């Protein structure tokens, strides 16, 4: 099913710990569903962290 | 900004770029015409003034 | 081709997505023209955001769809090039008042010959325009703005009232609708006249023509810009007193620049490509 | 790259949005995402300067 | 000067109204300093406050 291939991303991609998950973070749970759509570019993980980082900071920004 | 009104008007006083910060047909008229910009004279003034 | 609103039932998306369709097989071929359109739009029915939201849509969507039809006038311009160089061609041999200025505007006229970008395209039809008009004006010797400063009204010299009716009508029909493009569905030409009278008022039919679907199309494209900035500014100020990720990243979308054309089909994509993820803080219903 | 980037369909960039291609196209040569024209030419001077 | 009005091309004479509105090259600016030196002399305020 779709939540295997979620935790695929989130440990091989994204490369996680197991603390955070989808259960304690709306924010990847809101953007694994983007994530998931881009088949190719797996290979560069780096990338997905950094937009990782930038959308937590779209999620505690002020302005 | 949208609440103050340029009105360059005198000999003096007249400023593009407060005005040009200020509206955007000055603005425009700046940015085609860059040697406008001087403080130097004629900045045109209106055909009014 | 995915113009996604979210405060209408599917009857009033698919009036609005078969309008779009059906746009160049219409006539006034304008929104502010079609007030039951943005009627249908929402308004005075949902809330703010939402509906400001649906208006920047049907207006970024009518934005895409001008830029999509491609208004061209290549054959158009090859002909007005051609009649220029038939211009050119029949006013060496013709006796003038003078031959300096007649033969300088000439010499301008055959040194008019197109652009590649649209810019550039109405100063060089105007020009070539005045230069004709100018010629035509010493051939049949009648008088000329002689004011320093000013130029020549651009016009028609020695027409009957009737073709000029016709003319007039006809490049006036052109300002409502700038696609079906109709080169003088009658003939202008008149054996009453000079040669060169009759290759200037051929030639003054295809610059006015030209010149009036240009203007047209870049008045709307100046609207719809002007339209898609307010809305874009009053939405982005509208989401800015609800904080929230949903709020803070239709936010970030909507802070780019729209000033260029590609630069709004652009943000028309980015809104299109995560249209789930900003669609929680719009309200519905 | 070999060729001069006159072609405006290469330079764009979203800023502030997910996009994981322009990260992902970094120390890529083509598609050079710049942020926006504002560089109006008084500050170009001034940067100049 | 020759203006222009309405397609045609009349003269037009106007008074000076002050001596600062006599042109730089018969009325420098140090001109003008100098002659405010000598009014400021003049009225007692050589040395300025």
């Amino acid at each position: 099913k779709r939540d295997e291939k979620h935790r695929h991303v989130v440990n091989v991609v994204l490369e996680l710990p197991t603390e955070i998950s989808e259960a304690t973070h709306p924010v990847l749970a809101t953007m694994l569903s983007k994530y998931t759509r881009m088949s190719s570019l797996f290979n560069d993980k780096c990338a997905f962290k950094l937009d990782l980082l930038r959308m937590v900071a779209v999620s505690r920004t002020r302005r | 900004i949208e609440y103050s009104l340029p009105v360059p008007f005198h000999r003096f006083y007249s400023n593009p770029t407060i005005c040009a910060a200020l509206s955007d047909d000055i603005k425009r008229y700046v940015t085609e015409f860059p040697h406008y910009h001087r403080h130097d004279g004629g900045f045109p003034l209106p055909t009014a003034f | 081709m995915s113009l996604q609103f979210i405060g209408l039932q599917r009857r009033d998306v698919v009036a609005l997505v078969n309008f779009l369709r059906h746009l160049t097989q219409k006539p006034d071929v304008d929104l502010e023209a079609h007030p039951k359109i943005l009627k249908k739009c929402g308004e005075k029915r949902l809330h703010r955001r939402t509906v400001l939201f649906n208006e920047l849509m049907l207006w970024l969507g009518y934005y895409r769809e001008l830029r999509f039809h491609n208004p061209d006038l290549s054959s158009v311009l090859e002909e007005f090039e051609v009649r220029c160089v038939a211009v050119a061609r029949r006013g060496y041999t013709y006796p003038f008042g003078d031959r300096g200025k007649a033969r300088d505007h000439l010499a301008v006229l055959d040194r008019t010959e197109f652009d590649t970008d649209v810019r550039h395209d109405a100063e060089i039809v105007e020009r070539a325009l005045v230069s004709a008009v100018i010629l035509a004006k010493m051939s049949v010797r009648e008088t000329l703005v002689t004011a320093i400063g000013q130029t020549e009204p651009i016009a028609f010299v020695h027409l009957k009232d009737t073709e000029v009716q016709r003319i007039e009508e006809n490049l006036e029909g052109v300002r409502r609708n700038m696609f079906c493009v109709k080169p003088l569905d009658l003939n202008l030409d008149r054996h009453a006249n000079t040669a060169l009278v009759n290759a200037v008022n051929k030639l003054v039919y295809t610059g006015r023509l030209i010149m009036n679907v240009r203007r047209s199309w870049e008045e709307l494209e100046r609207k719809c810009l002007a339209r898609i900035q307010e809305r874009c500014k009053l939405l982005v100020k509208e989401l800015r007193m609800c904080l929230s990720f949903d709020s803070n990243y239709c936010r970030n979308i909507l802070k780019h620049a729209v000033e260029n054309g590609d630069s709004a089909d652009t943000l028309l994509e980015l809104l299109i490509e995560d249209f789930d993820i900003y669609v929680d803080s719009f309200p519905q219903s | 790259d070999r060729q001069p980037l006159n072609p405006a369909n290469i330079e764009a960039r979203h800023h502030g949005v997910s996009d994981v291609p322009r990260l992902g196209a970094m120390d890529a040569d083509e598609p050079l995402f710049v942020d926006d024209y504002r560089a109006t030419d008084d500050e170009w001077t001034l940067q100049k300067v | 000067t020759h203006c222009q009005e309405n397609s045609e091309t009349v003269a037009l004479c106007t008074p000076r109204i002050v001596i600062g509105n006599l042109p730089d090259g018969l009325a420098p600016g140090p001109f003008h300093e100098l002659r405010t030196w000598e009014i400021m002399e003049h009225m007692r305020l050589r040395p300025p406050p």
